[PDB]
């Protein structure tokens, strides 16, 4: 099945002829672009004003690279290497060292956000949901240091929300 | 009324949602379009910052946050 | 619509007023309220010429209102 | 203060165009003749013309521009002189500036030159017009002339114009 | 001089915006602002290299219908006399000449080539 | 057909051959030519007395000279 | 103090001036690219705040690099930034240009638009939202509120 | 230079508005993904096939995903089908979207690129709603699309196809017929079709000169 | 009191270009579906003061071998020519009561051409050689066509007098006499004005301004203020010459006010011709002016000879 176009000769009839030299001679279908013109004109804009009216977003949308703790508990994560495994950029470093008790933890975790690619892979791969694709996007840095992120920011920064997290997990747990 | 006129723009009150501490206020509308549901007025010195001009976004508390980009349907 | 462009267009004609409502302001201040006597050719500036002459204070728009007769 | 003022933008006129004859960089040249034809429609409408001038830097104008754009097409130096670059023609156009000075000088502190003819040295509001009571004005009926009287000699000039576009399109085409 | 008056004042006021612009703001440290840029690349040369061009016959072409547009252009004036014979007859003669001339270099393909 | 090979260019001939044509079938030259001649520039001068010429008044109020009515008449 | 409230008012005036505009050059390499042109969408628009696109990179405000920075094109880039007036300003755009990201080993990746020219103002993401964007327009408008330019130029 | 879409060294040696030779020097945005893959593994290269083309988000993961399942001698299940020739369809219209609009932009033609980009803007909600993702969406894994999609996308779909039948024979009457948009593209661009065989070019060319072929 | 009138005109030209420039911005937004500048200032207005501001800030700066005399004098003399062009224009008692006005109008024209010519020559550096060869051909169809419809409509009625021309339009209006003539005279404006790319091939995306390639940061404002008081110009110098109102006799208020709002919508209606078509090209413009317009523009010319003597309607003429 081809419908293939622009295959016509021109109508000879005189009707036709003098309705193709009005639209030479008074730019007709020009004065119907013109019409279009206004009827966009007429309308009313489907802006968003910026600080005081954001635009929509979706519940699986990545952003903060935060990080969770338990309920009325730790740190969530183990240092179990799969977010590096996964992270294609090779952007996650952790150099894990048990704690002073005894269960297997951290030292250095590092999400290097100059090199983030914002996957979902981590977020994935990450075993207990420690590692959370954050729901915000300021950065919006004068600085290239305070791009690098630490364990203490990244709990810091899991520290002003939670429940935010949760309720997109409790939003998005069934599907992923 | 010269608060919201040189504000940005808008004269929408009239929904009425509510407030929260940081004093900062919540509109949501259906009588718009999707898009202008739930505006956000941002108060004064809310940290002492002099916000009344150079707003900054995430002046919002986080429940805000996840309301407001249309996520959820009740404040 | 177009409820909010037209704030910009006003103000801008009333910029495009003020040229000549300010000429004609000083047109008729110019010369004792009389609208510019505009001389195209010679006869015109010729006939000026007598009018200015005849003033005596050298401005041709006093135009000495039929008193001269005597 | 001033009287001579018709002189004044000779003066100016002939600065220009000597600057202009002196051959730098026929762009500069242009700049010069722009300015020397803007100045000489000054001289004959000041004088008394009415349109005439205003049409001569109309026509010659357009002629201009189209001396700039072969003057652009065909052939430049890998970097083009001004005025002051060079020795010749830093030379010549002083030099013409300096034959522009002297003779103002032996004009306004003598009597008169006689280099080709005794020139009277005091500005042109004389001889001139004692206020005619004409309303005909001289210019207007005399360009509507070349229509009424004007039989053969526009004949002969458009019969010039369009042998001189058949010329012009047959000499690009004896290719 | 009243148009010399005002030319004047332009002049003072295209000076003083000169003026404005070079001296008032800030500094004004050179040495590579000046290169010459086209499009992200340095070139070879620069400009006034012989630049051949498209068009030969329309600037002459706009030259001398710029003559005959000063023939023309006393058309009021030729409005108003006695002999309204030679008048409408040397105009419609001048008009069909140039659509002459027109007609000729329009059917010989003279603005039919890198135009 | 001969019409729309050029449809502006031979409308363009069409409008100029009519402006050939009909100033010669003209019922208004002739006002033209009356009217133009009846505006005079320049001052209609006396002259010497007469040889007892039947014409040319001796008062332009007196209609036996060119007069001219039509202007208002149509 | 009437001299330093006079440069206090005149140097807020000037600031206000330059925080104003801020029409950029569209140079936008790669997809970043895209994401400018849905910067210059109806649903967030840039012309609400004097963000114009000005192709000729001789009277652009800032220099917006967006997309993946290479070592055949970075002479280009900093021989188009070195002309330019005389405030100049750099919003790093994406993660490709702000510290490298996907491709930040594998040969002819400058490694991040920090070793090219001073980047003042970062926004990170692959791609940066262009609401993300936007906020990084309206803190660099706040760096020009923070100038203090003609106070400095005074108490020197 | 703003014309030139995205980068394009081009090194014109023209003779004066009207050329001698153009040589398209491209290679400044070079990468190295083919060394990058040569140095990764599948799942975790597989967003170098979402960069590589950064228009077709969609159809480019079903070229690499069905790569893998045809190597790989594995059927994926049928729904996982209708929903990647869905998105595909989908990334379709939003390529011939910035096709229509990029040609508007290299020769005039200033609205209707803010028309369509902002059905483009709802373009971009749906790929948002579905993975997650602005613009490049990964949520095809080698073996089926991984993290489907919620309930509350069907009736988005259906109601933007009725909008976009609405918008896009809008464009028709505004562009479509125009004159001269017409009178300045028709003439150019003729490609023989048995050098547009034999230059190796495909689709939309194919397309447009000669011959009947479609995959 | 006559260096007052040279303020008067001076001074409202600048605030018409700024918030003209607004009104650009704002329009074409409200054109292209979206929203214009809303946030900052009181609505748009001191942003466009602030662009002013913004752009005297910028420090202009010299390119390398760019002739410094004929580079400075270019866009000056295109600002003070663009200003001059306003001086016998018949706002209802004009600045200067010139015997002729419209020859002055095209004279003035052609020196905003050189303008550029001699901005693109001495900005040197290739892009702006190309452009202003663009212009030079764009000159060389434009100011035929112009001046010859320009001959015909003041030869039924005008005589290059404008203040006889505001007597003549008193019963009809000249669009009625003359409409195909007005439709090219007025496409003929947007191609010599250099807005609206339909008819402009200067400020193309195929270019980068090539005008403005690099000149310098500085007086863009001058060269940009100049070509929109050559839009102003061209429709005050249409509103006045085609159509109007009968003024108020010895009373200027009303015939300004009418004046005024005839010739903005009017400068509407050419932008919102700006804001929906492509551009244009090199031959199809050589092509398309030449022959399409010129023979008409013939036809149009010789029946506005004959008319006066077809209809015994000569003008009583000054
Ligand atoms: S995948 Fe999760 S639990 Fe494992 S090391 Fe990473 S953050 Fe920790
Ligand atoms: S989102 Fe991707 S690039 Fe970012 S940390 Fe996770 S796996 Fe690494
Ligand atoms: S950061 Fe991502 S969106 Fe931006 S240019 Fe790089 S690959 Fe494209």
């Amino acid at each position: 099945t081809y419908k293939y176009v622009n295959l016509r000769e021109p109508s000879m009839d005189m009707k036709s002829v003098t309705d193709r030299a009005a639209q030479t001679l008074l730019w007709t279908e020009l004065i119907r672009g013109l019409g279009m013109t206004l009827s966009y004109l007429f309308r009313e804009p489907a802006t968003i004003n910026y600080p005081f009216e954001k635009g929509p977003l979706s519940p699986r949308f990545r952003g903060e690279h935060a990080l969770r703790r338990y309920p009325s508990g730790e740190e969530r994560c183990i240092a179990c290497k799969l977010c590096e495994a996964v992270c294609p950029a090779q952007a996650i470093t952790i150099e894990a060292e048990p704690r002073a008790d005894g269960s297997r933890r951290t030292t250095r975790y590092d999400i290097d956000m100059t090199k983030c690619i914002y996957c979902g892979f981590c977020q994935e791969a990450c075993p207990v949901d420690a590692i959370v694709e954050g729901p915000n996007f300021e950065f919006s840095t004068e600085t290239h240091e305070e791009l690098l992120y630490n364990k203490e920011k990244l709990l810091n920064n899991g520290d002003k929300w939670e429940a935010e997290i949760a309720a997109n997990i409790q939003a998005d747990y069934l599907y992923r | 009324y010269l608060r919201v006129l040189f504000r940005a723009n808008d004269v929408r009150v009239g929904t009425l949602v509510g407030e929260d501490k940081y004093g900062n206020k919540y509109y949501e509308d259906n009588k718009q379009f999707f898009g202008r549901h739930r505006w956000v007025i941002y108060t004064t010195e809310m940290n002492g910052k002099n916000t009344f001009w150079d707003v900054d976004g995430s002046m919002v508390p986080p429940e805000w946050h996840r309301w407001l980009h249309c996520m959820t349907d009740d404040p | 619509m177009w409820f909010e462009v037209l704030p910009g267009i006003a103000v801008m004609g009333v910029c495009l007023f003020i040229p000549g409502m300010a000429t004609a302001r000083i047109h008729r201040f110019s010369n004792g309220g009389r609208e510019k006597r505009v001389a195209h050719y010679s006869y015109q500036w010729y006939l000026m010429e007598r009018d200015r002459r005849v003033s005596g204070v050298n401005r041709y728009y006093v135009s000495k209102g039929l008193e001269n007769i005597d | 203060m001033m009287t001579y003022i018709v002189f004044i933008l000779s003066i100016i006129f002939v600065m220009g165009f000597v600057g202009f004859s002196s051959k730098p960089s026929p762009i500069y040249g242009g700049l010069g003749l722009i300015v020397s034809g803007g100045v000489g429609c000054g001289i004959v409408l000041n004088f008394g013309g009415s349109f005439l001038g205003l049409m001569v830097f109309l026509i010659y104008l357009g002629g201009m521009m189209v001396v700039f754009g072969y003057t652009t097409a065909m052939a430049t130096e890998q970097y083009p002189e001004v005025w002051v670059s060079n020795k010749v023609v830093l030379g010549t156009f002083i030099t013409g500036l300096l034959m522009e000075f002297l003779m103002v000088y032996y004009v306004l502190k003598d009597k008169e030159v006689e280099i080709v003819f005794k020139f009277n040295g005091m500005g042109d509001w004389v001889i001139y017009d004692t206020g005619d009571s004409g309303f005909f004005s001289e210019e207007a009926m005399g360009i509507a002339a070349l229509y009424s009287y004007g039989t053969w000699l526009v004949i002969v000039t458009g019969w010039s114009l369009l042998i001189g576009v058949v010329v012009i399109m047959e000499i690009t085409r004896g290719n | 001089m009243n148009l010399m008056i005002t030319l004047l004042t332009n002049f003072t006021l295209a000076t003083l915006l000169v003026t404005i612009a070079f001296w008032l703001p800030q500094l004004n440290v050179y040495s590579e602002k000046t290169s010459p840029y086209e499009c992200g690349f340095d070139p070879m040369g620069s400009a006034r290299l012989p630049f051949s061009m498209k068009f030969f016959l329309v600037a002459i072409t706009f030259l001398l219908f710029d003559l005959e547009i000063a023939l023309l252009l006393p058309l009021p004036w030729a409005s108003q006399t006695t002999n309204l014979n030679t008048m409408l007859t040397m105009a419609l003669l001048l008009i069909f000449l140039l659509a002459v001339s027109l007609a000729y270099e329009w059917t010989q393909k003279g603005l039919e080539w890198t135009e | 057909n001969v019409w729309a090979k050029e449809p502006v260019l031979v409308a363009s001939f069409a409008i100029a051959g009519l402006a050939v044509i009909l100033p010669t079938l003209s019922p208004y030259t002739k006002y033209s030519l009356m009217i133009n001649r009846a505006t005079p520039y320049n001052y209609p001068v006396p002259l010497r007395d007469d040889g007892n010429m039947p014409d040319v008044p001796s008062h332009p109020q007196d209609p036996q000279g060119p007069s001219l009515e039509w202007l208002k008449r149509l | 103090s009437r001299g330093e409230y006079v440069v206090a008012k005149l140097d807020d005036l000037i600031n206000w001036a330059r925080r104003s505009s801020l029409w950029p050059m569209t140079f936008g390499l790669a997809c970043c690219a895209v994401e400018m042109m849905h910067m210059a969408a109806p649903r967030y628009d840039m012309d609400r705040f004097g963000v114009v696109f000005r192709a000729s990179p001789r009277q652009s405000d800032v220099m917006i690099v967006a997309g993946t920075l290479t070592n055949k094109m970075a002479p280009a880039l900093r021989k188009v930034y070195d002309q330019m007036p005389e405030p100049r300003y750099v919003v790093s755009m994406g993660s490709c240009a702000n510290g490298g990201g996907y491709y930040h080993y594998s040969y002819s990746v400058v490694r991040g638009c920090d070793r090219i020219v001073p980047v003042d103002i970062y926004v990170p993401g692959c791609p940066p939202t262009a609401e993300a964007l936007l906020y990084g327009i309206l803190q660099l408008q706040k760096k020009i509120k923070r100038e203090k330019r003609l106070r400095i130029w005074y108490r020197r | 230079h703003p014309a030139a879409h995205g980068v394009l060294r081009l090194v014109m040696e023209l003779s004066g508005e009207m050329v001698r030779k153009c040589d398209p020097h491209i290679g400044l945005l070079h990468r190295g993904t083919e060394k990058l893959i040569e140095y990764k593994t599948y799942l975790q290269a597989l967003p170098y096939f979402d960069r590589l083309d950064y228009v077709s988000m969609m159809c480019n993961e079903q070229a690499y995903s069905l790569a893998v399942e045809k190597l790989l001698n594995i059927q994926p299940p049928p729904r996982a089908q209708w929903i990647r020739v869905l998105f595909g369809e989908i990334t379709r219209l939003l390529n011939h979207i910035m096709a229509v609009t990029t040609h508007a932009l290299d020769i005039g033609a200033m609205t209707p690129f803010f028309w369509m980009f902002e059905e483009r803007e709802k373009m971009f909600e749906f790929y948002e709603r579905v993975s997650g993702a602005r613009m490049h969406a990964a949520y095809v894994r080698p073996g089926g699309v991984h993290q489907d999609l919620p309930l509350g996308l069907m009736d988005d779909i259906y109601e933007f196809s009725k909008n976009f039948s609405l918008r896009i024979d809008e464009l028709e009457e505004m562009l479509t017929n125009n004159r001269i948009w017409r009178n300045r593209t028709v003439d150019i661009g003729v490609v023989t079709a048995e050098d547009a065989l034999n230059y190796g070019f495909s689709g939309v060319m194919l397309r447009g000169s000669g011959i009947q072929w479609d995959l | 009191m006559f260096m007052i009138n040279v303020l008067t005109l001076i001074i409202p030209i600048l605030l018409a270009v700024a918030f003209l420039t607004l009104v650009e911005r704002k329009v074409l937004g409200y054109m292209q579906f979206r929203k214009g500048p809303n946030v900052v200032g009181p609505y748009g207005l001191l942003q466009p003061i602030a662009d002013a501001i913004k752009l005297f800030i910028k420090e202009p700066l010299r390119p390398a071998t760019s002739s410094i005399s004929m580079f400075i004098l270019a866009p000056i003399l295109a600002l003070t020519l663009a200003l001059t062009m306003w001086i016998p224009l018949p706002m209802p008692y004009p600045l200067i009561n010139m015997n002729l006005g419209v020859l002055f109008m095209l004279a003035m024209s052609s020196l905003a051409v050189y303008s550029i010519l001699w901005s693109g020559w001495a900005s040197n550096s290739k892009y702006a050689l190309i452009g202003a060869l663009r212009a030079v051909a764009q000159t060389i169809s434009y100011e035929v066509t112009l001046a010859i419809i320009l001959l015909s409509v003041l030869l039924m009625n005008g005589s290059f007098t404008l203040s006889t021309l505001i007597i003549t339009q008193e019963q009809v209006w000249l669009i009625f006499p003359a409409w195909p003539l007005a439709m090219m005279w007025f496409i003929s404006t947007l191609a010599e004005t250099n807005r609206a790319p339909f008819d402009l091939t200067e400020g193309e995306s195929e270019l980068v301004s090539g005008f403005n390639v690099e000149y310098a940061a500085g007086p863009f404002a001058l060269f940009f203020m100049a070509e929109y008081a050559n839009i102003i110009m061209m429709n005050i110098f249409t509103t006045t010459l085609f159509l109007g109102a009968f003024h108020n006799p010895y009373m200027p208020e009303l015939y300004t006010i009418n004046f005024t709002i005839k010739s903005l919508l009017l400068s509407i209606t050419f932008l919102w011709i700006r804001a929906s078509y492509p551009r244009f090209r090199y031959d199809q413009l050589m092509h398309l002016l030449w022959k399409n317009f010129l023979p008409l523009t013939l036809a149009l010319c010789m029946w506005h000879v004959s008319l006066p003597i077809l209809l015994s309607s000569i003008p009583p003429q000054t």
